[PDB]
């Protein structure tokens, strides 16, 4: 077998190769006691990791080990990894190779240190760092195309032709589901409800995942939001307090489409996909438009594909028909690509060995893989 | 004898109790010189900075000597080993070897 | 001659040889003498674990190995190691 772990903002996915559903899903958070406690009988427990933190969320000051795909504190990550291998997985790192998934144009230190911790702190014969765009492609079952990867962390585009790569053509987009959550909390304040706490930050995210849906057109529903009958729903908090929202919930997903609300110069996801295609040669452009693949945490809401199809078809040349495939459970699709990738026999030869790391150094990651 | 680097004083071997703190230092004689700390020949301590290991640098004007300190706190078995201190100067390069031991 | 007594064993009950037809499911039941220990499984060529092409079920101090991939090339020897103690069994394949 093999072990596949998804790391990089908000959640940590732990599981076993050979399964299309991981054993352990929990947030990547570490909780410390903000308030000193003067009592007798407590073990004090000055360190909480995982879902336990979620229950004791008010007293604990949550800290995210990973920010923007970059880990601020290395030992917090070690506790998370320890927690995944030993508690939910109930497996030994020694038994199998471990696969980690990483986004394109990510800084060198994250690849070098992450491998370094895996080689030194968790002794394993070999490990490999994979890229989300290539794994999604294998899941798709196509050897040629352009992959749009938007999920936890940073949205990226990576076109490929017959297995040959085009580094110049690869584009990084600063949009993510987590970013939308920050947008959402920011939008709530104007209505008179304010959330400035990490603990309650998740609660708005929970709201966004099921309450929010994608409108056929943003402008027409917002216009019709002046008199909201069915546009407003009541959500129940752990607190027991009641929150009612309207046009506010559908304008959250919109920000990916219209970054101007976020306050950034960079164009939305449909314009960026177009930009990536323009960089590529005209001959290979024709199958790039029909092979667009959507995957990630923020791609969950229905109708995203329908809006993208019309926007891409309108902006793009009419020379070729535009087809976008967005199957359900796309949130865990990246993880799924990793579990299948580890499964292949050929792949096992390709893993970066402990012996190789010590003999040459961290700089060989680029050398071994593109 | 041996060639002269800028370490006026080479780091010394240290002994530390469990959960304690230990300080190692090196002096450089007179822009400011760059100091690197290593675990073994090829492992850099600066990339291992966290709760367990801290780095600090100080300057004394009167002696034109720079004090470089390695701070280790709440020491664990995994940190037992050989550490190498390297100081680079505008015209010369030099290094020293010292060991960190933690028991219990 | 052979030694008088074996080294401390970690298996309470030794997995015993079973026979299965090609494509027929196969289950091997092995029990350890101590709970809290992980038991690795190995085939006459490569290691066996809970992954596609294989299935491992564990509960408490009971380990079950299920192979659905077993066929004519699966004839040989199966080895299972629970901590300090190693024990093996023979899998027979019927044509």
């Amino acid at each position: 077998a093999a072990l596949v772990i998804d790391n990089g903002s908000g959640m940590c996915k732990a599981g076993f190769a050979g399964d299309d559903a991981p054993r352990a899903v929990f947030p990547s958070i570490v909780g410390r006691p903000r308030h000193q406690g003067v009592m007798v009988g407590m073990g004090q427990k000055d360190s909480y990791v995982g879902d336990e933190a979620q229950s004791k969320r008010g007293i604990l000051t949550l800290k995210y080990p990973i920010e923007h795909g970059i880990v601020t504190n290395w030992d917090d990550m070690e506790k998370i990894w320890h927690h995944t291998f030993y508690n939910e997985l109930r497996v030994a790192p020694e038994e199998h190779p471990v696969l980690l998934t990483e986004a394109p144009l990510n800084p060198k230190a994250n690849r070098e240190k992450m491998t370094q911790i895996m080689f030194e702190t968790f002794n394993t014969p070999a490990m490999y760092v994979a890229i989300q765009a290539v794994l999604s492609l294998y899941a798709s079952g196509r050897t040629t195309g352009i992959v749009m990867d938007s999920g936890d962390g940073v949205t990226h585009t990576v076109p490929i032709y017959e297995g040959y790569a085009l580094p110049h053509a690869i584009l990084r987009l600063d949009l993510a589901g987590r970013d939308l959550t920050d947008y959402l909390m920011k939008i709530l304040t104007e209505r008179g409800y304010s959330f400035t706490t990490t603990a309650e930050r998740e609660i708005v995210r929970d709201i966004k995942e099921k309450l929010c849906y994608v409108a056929l057109d943003f402008e027409q529903e917002m216009a019709t939001a002046a008199s909201s009958s069915s546009l407003e729903k009541s959500y129940e908090l752990p607190d027991g307090q009641v929150i009612t929202i309207g046009n506010e919930r559908f304008r959250c997903p919109e920000a990916l489409f219209q970054p101007s609300f976020l306050g950034m110069e960079s164009c939305g996801i449909h314009e960026t996909t177009f930009n990536s295609i323009m960089k590529c040669d005209v001959d290979i452009r024709k199958d790039l438009y029909a092979n667009t693949v959507l995957s990630g945490g923020t791609t969950m809401y229905p109708g995203i594909a329908d809006r993208m199809q019309k926007e891409i078809t309108a902006l793009a040349p009419s020379t070729m028909k535009i087809k976008i495939i967005a199957p359900p459970e796309r949130k865990y699709s990246v993880w799924i690509g990793g579990s299948i990738l580890a499964s292949l026999s050929t792949f096992q030869q390709m893993w970066i060995s402990k012996q190789e790391y010590d003999e040459s150094g961290p700089s060989i990651v680029h050398r071994k893989c593109f | 004898d041996d060639p002269i680097g800028l370490f006026v004083m080479r780091p010394q071997d240290g002994e530390v109790t469990v959960g304690g703190s230990i300080t190692f230092s090196a002096r450089v004689a007179g822009k400011p010189p760059v100091v690197k700390w290593f675990k073994g020949k090829w492992v850099d301590l600066s990339s291992k900075v966290g709760q367990h290991l801290q780095l600090h640098d100080s300057y004394d004007r009167a002696s034109k000597v720079y004090l470089f300190e390695l701070h280790i706190t709440d020491a664990q078995p995994a940190f037992t080993g050989s550490y190498r201190c390297e100081v680079s100067t505008k015209d010369k390069f030099d290094c020293s070897n010292f060991n960190l031991t933690v028991h219990e | 001659p052979e030694p008088g007594k074996k080294p401390v064993s970690a298996f309470s009950k030794k997995p015993r040889s079973v026979e299965v037809a090609a494509g027929s499911p196969a289950v091997f039941e092995a029990e350890t003498e101590r709970a809290g220990v992980k038991v690795r499984w190995q085939r006459g060529g490569s290691d066996i674990s809970a992954s596609n092409k294989y299935g491992l079920a564990t509960e408490g101090t009971r380990h079950t190995l299920t192979v659905r991939e077993v066929g004519p090339a699966d004839q040989g020897s199966y080895a299972v190691i629970a901590g300090s103690s190693k024990v093996k069994f023979d899998l027979k394949v019927i044509e």
